[PDB]
DNA sequence: GATGTGTAGCTACACATC
DNA sequence: GATGTGTAGCTACACATC
């Protein structure tokens, strides 16, 4: 048998590939120039202007993370895993039937 | 014309143009030597430091990706490094060159940073990234510099690593880099700690890789991000060639391997197999056996996965591999494991050619097959050739298995290795599992391989009891029997009344296994059991019962196999084991699922628990909604947060259970309005108290749980579309059970939260009519009879806007 | 063989803007 | 938060040159 199963199960696998974390992991001309010449230089200030209200930096919270941004352990579900028994991999069950 | 002014005319005139193109980046830097020298003789050197340094302050305001700054940064570094190159080749050598331009260039280096220095924390993001940018291209061409300059250097960038914008703190690893040889500690903070992956990369690329930094950077293997976790493969293990199995150690490189060649993208897989196929074969020397040493084959688990590709790589090497006939004498575990591998990948694929005179005959492997059994538990670093043996054992046993046996000499020779391997009370357990596997498929049927394995197992427990003639085989004997026994009994697939010795064996032991005080003959009891009574529906009622009790009072390892065992009694037979006479009620079974899901103790077991429950309710023998409710809610609790294993299988298992018919998407909607008020709460109760361990961060915000119930629910999601399935009202009935919820939940924001996601919903002018009304009737009442959020206000009022003309739609005959 | 150069297409992740 | 345009890496193939 398995017409019906094996049509689903190819489905699923490649559709939910980036949704095994499944926790709040599931997607679904000018060429203008300058003029080197012209002295406007008193802007030269501007660009060395204190940071005065301006953050510019990253807030504490951010600085330090304890998952270190590495992925969880695979455990791989894939429909292969959930069609076949428990006690007896050989054997597998009709669901999707 | 004064002479300063000359000078800011000619320099001038070299950024006008060189802005332009690269094409005259060569004559401008010989220009600007040109220029310099000319102002350093006739006094004016700080002059040309001056004008300069305005001039690429010009350029510093522009974005990131400007062409223009690129073409200016590029120069000015190519200037500062043409003055060094012109310093090495003299020092190397020549000297002194008596115009102090060693003093010249240490004296402009020196000044000219700390120029650009001066914008190191504008405001400005654009000031701040190419002030960065013009220090880490000009920063390997520094030469020597003064102390003080290079505490100001470190100071400066230290604080930048932790910049507000991504970019720039790109850039402070690169300008940190060339400072490795306090440095290193900053960027292996960096890599780990840092949110945008594009700075991780770059500490991790430009990082110093000695003894102490390797593991921080093959940690990178498994990061959130694609590229990071395929460029260490692509990039990093290919600078380091053979000094993988020279430094890396052994433990951690079998992970590498092992992560890269099962990752779940497509791109990180090519980057290890062809690292593994390619460049290590081309840099071993194309040696096949030599590539195993380094894969350790003996403790590891993914050589048949890399084995494969590289077979698909090099699919001209496989002709040439050669067996060569009869010298198995020195049968390494790299060779033995070679063995299995070429020849069940030839069966795989049809590699006709090979299966005629590439491999032996059967009887002439049973042979060598047997050589070793001898020469390992006949007679007597002797554990290591133990194990090395078995390893050989198993590897020609697994071949062994898938042999064409037209021949029945080959059969009848080869079934007696095994008889006399079988009965061996000292055969390990990986060959005790193999040798079953091919004595089932030497037996012409099922009855035969039965009565061949029970007299094996009837002999050891016989030899026993009669050398003490107390009749009971020693608690020892009584294990082997037992996993032999199990191994059988998965291959057998037929009633037990057909197969009489199946009964008498289980009378025997099986039924004494159960009531033994050991825990693993207990353990394997029921592991047997279990799977006899998936062949005799009638012994699986007489057992339900005794399992139940195991998976209630019996310790984590006996619940753990117990439960599996009722899982699968469930799948084969149904419903026909419970609710009747003589057989045990449903509820008292739901009440111990409830027990071992609630469970926090024992992960494990709920995993068990939760993968089980998802299988019978997809077969459709369970169909209980209190227990479904129960069953969703353990995913987002966040007691059960902290499980990764039981995570995962809720998000491969609730998705396809919603997706596969109407009627279990429907049963989701149901009860999927209740699960949410109850997370409410949950989430509520966990943010309100205060008790020392909180996390309350430790379960996803009710807005985000609002979207998942509406994307399963969402009837577009279904795998077979009946193209009639688009006027169905799954998720409407769902939204409308949450608005006679929403007036439970007493926080503005949850409601907020809950509001702001209600158009996710799918509306269709197919769609029943009076549904619609309900809902527009309940939409309408909270919105004009509550104070609102002019968030909660404006989404709120545009779904009542989306029925309302949708009711002309419809309205309309 | 081994190597460039050339175009084209792609996906995740940046930014920009409002 | 939600956006549109960007952009980083590829990947792939046709090649032309050495």
């Amino acid at each position: 048998m398995s017409i019906f199963e094996k049509d689903l199960m190819a489905y699923f696998d490649e559709n939910l590939n980036r949704n095994w974390r499944g926790r709040e992991h599931w997607k679904v001309k000018k060429v203008l120039e300058i003029d080197f010449f012209k002295t406007d230089d008193s802007f030269e200030d501007k660009v060395f202007a204190s940071k005065g209200r301006t953050k510019i930096d990253m807030p504490i919270k951010n600085r330090k993370n304890d998952t270190h941004y590495l992925l969880p352990d695979d455990f791989h579900f894939s429909t292969d895993r959930i069609t076949r028994l428990f006690i007896k991999p050989g054997q597998k069950m009709s669901l999707f039937s | 014309i004064d002479i300063n002014t000359k000078i800011f005319n000619s320099v001038a005139e070299v950024f006008q143009k060189a802005q332009g193109s690269y094409a005259g980046h060569r004559k401008h830097i010989a220009v600007l030597k040109k220029i310099q020298s000319k102002a350093v003789e006739q006094g004016y050197e700080d002059a040309f430091n001056f004008w300069f340094d305005k001039l690429v302050t010009k350029i510093l305001p522009l974005k990131k990706n400007e062409i223009i700054g690129d073409r200016i940064v590029k120069l000015v570094a190519a200037f500062i490094a043409s003055l060094e190159r012109e310093l090495i080749l003299a020092k190397k050598q020549n000297y002194k060159l008596t115009n102090d331009e060693e003093g010249i260039f240490s004296r402009f280096v020196d000044q000219f940073i700390r120029h650009v220095l001066r914008g190191v924390e504008s405001p400005d993001k654009n000031v701040r990234f190419r002030v960065l940018q013009l220090l880490a291209v000009i920063m390997d061409n520094i030469g020597e510099i003064d102390e003080s300059l290079f505490n100001l250097l470190i100071l400066s960038l230290n604080k930048r690593i932790y910049d507000r914008e991504p970019t720039v703190r790109i850039q402070a690893v690169f300008c940190l880099t060339k400072f490795q040889d306090e440095a290193t500690r900053t960027l292996v903070a960096s890599i780990q700690n840092d949110p945008s992956a594009e700075v991780r990369r770059a500490a991790m690329l430009n990082l110093i890789n000695d003894n102490n930094t390797r593991p921080y950077i093959l940690e990178r293997a498994r990061d959130v991000n694609i590229v990071n976790r395929r460029l260490v493969y692509s990039r990093i293990l290919k600078s380091m060639g053979r000094k993988c199995f020279d430094d890396i150690e052994p433990h951690i490189f079998d992970q590498l391997i092992e992560w890269g060649l099962e990752d779940r993208e497509l791109s990180v897989r090519n980057a290890c197999k062809r690292l593994i196929a390619h460049d290590w074969l081309n840099a071993l020397d194309g040696d096949l056996i030599e590539l195993l040493e380094k894969l350790d084959v003996s403790r590891s688990s993914v050589c048949v996965k890399a084995i494969e590709a590289l077979f698909q790589s090099r699919p001209d090497i496989l002709s040439k591999i050669k067996f060569p006939e009869s010298i198995w004498k020195d049968f390494t575990v790299e060779i033995a494991f070679l063995f299995r591998a070429i020849y069940l990948y030839c069966l795989d694929n049809n590699i006709t050619e090979m299966l005629e005179e590439n491999f032996p005959e059967a009887s002439k492997l049973s042979e060598h097959l047997n050589h070793y059994i001898l020469l390992r538990y006949h007679h007597n670093q002797s554990h290591f050739d133990y194990n090395t043996l078995e390893f050989i054992i198993e590897q020609l046993s697994i071949a062994a298995e898938r042999y064409d046996y037209s021949d029945e000499v080959g059969r009848r020779s080869m079934l007696t290795v095994v008889r006399n391997m079988l009965a061996l009370t000292t055969l390990s357990e990986p060959l005790i599992k193999i040798g079953i596997r091919v004595m089932k498929s030497l037996s012409i049927n099922e009855k035969d391989f039965v009565t061949m394995a029970i007299e094996i197992i009837n002999d050891i427990r016989d030899d026993d009891i009669e050398k003490q003639e107390e009749k009971e085989a020693s608690s020892a004997t009584i294990v082997l029997c037992l996993t032999r026994s199990s191994y059988m009994l998965e291959l057998v697939n037929t009633p037990l009344t057909e197969n009489i010795l199946i009964a008498s064996l289980m009378d025997t032991l099986i039924t004494p296994a159960v009531r033994n005080t050991a825990p693993n003959i207990r353990e394997l009891g029921v592991k047997n059991l279990g799977l006899c009574c998936l062949l005799d529906v009638k012994l699986a009622i007489d057992n339900m019962y005794i399992l139940g009790m195991c998976v209630s009072k019996g310790n984590a390892s006996l619940k753990y196999i117990a439960l599996q065992v009722i899982v699968d009694i469930f799948s084969v037979h149904g419903n026909t084991v419970v609710d009747g006479e003589g057989k045990v009620d449903s509820i008292s079974l739901h009440k111990i699922f409830y027990k071992v899901l609630k469970n926090n103790g024992l992960p494990e077991c709920q995993v068990i628990a939760a993968e089980g429950l998802c299988k019978l309710f997809l077969a459709d023998v369970f169909t209980d909604d209190d227990l479904f409710e129960t069953l969703v809610l353990s995913y987002f609790s966040p007691i059960n947060s902290s499980n990764e294993a039981l995570v995962q299988a809720f998000a491969f298992c609730i998705p396809v259970y919603c997706f596969s018919h109407p009627a279990h998407q429907q049963r989701m909607s149901r009860t999927a309005a209740d699960i949410l008020l109850r997370l409410c709460v949950l989430w509520d109760d966990l943010q309100s108290s205060v008790i020392p361990e909180v996390d309350r961060e430790a379960m996803l915000k009710p807005n985000i749980i609002f979207q998942q119930l509406l994307f399963w629910t969402d009837p577009r999601n279904l795998v077979n579309q009946t193209g009639s399935t688009k006027k169905d009202t799954v998720q409407l009935t769902f939204l409308i059970d949450v608005l006679k919820i929403y007036a439970q939940i007493e926080k503005k924001e949850i409601k907020k939260m809950i509001i702001t996601n209600i158009n996710a919903i799918f509306l269709s002018s197919e769609q029943d009519y009076s549904t619609l009304k309900e809902l527009l009737e309940y939409s309408d009442d909270i919105a004009e009879n509550d104070n609102l959020d002019n968030v909660s206000k404006n989404a709120l009022d545009k779904l009542r806007n989306n029925l309302n003309s949708l009711i002309e739609e419809i309205n309309e005959r």
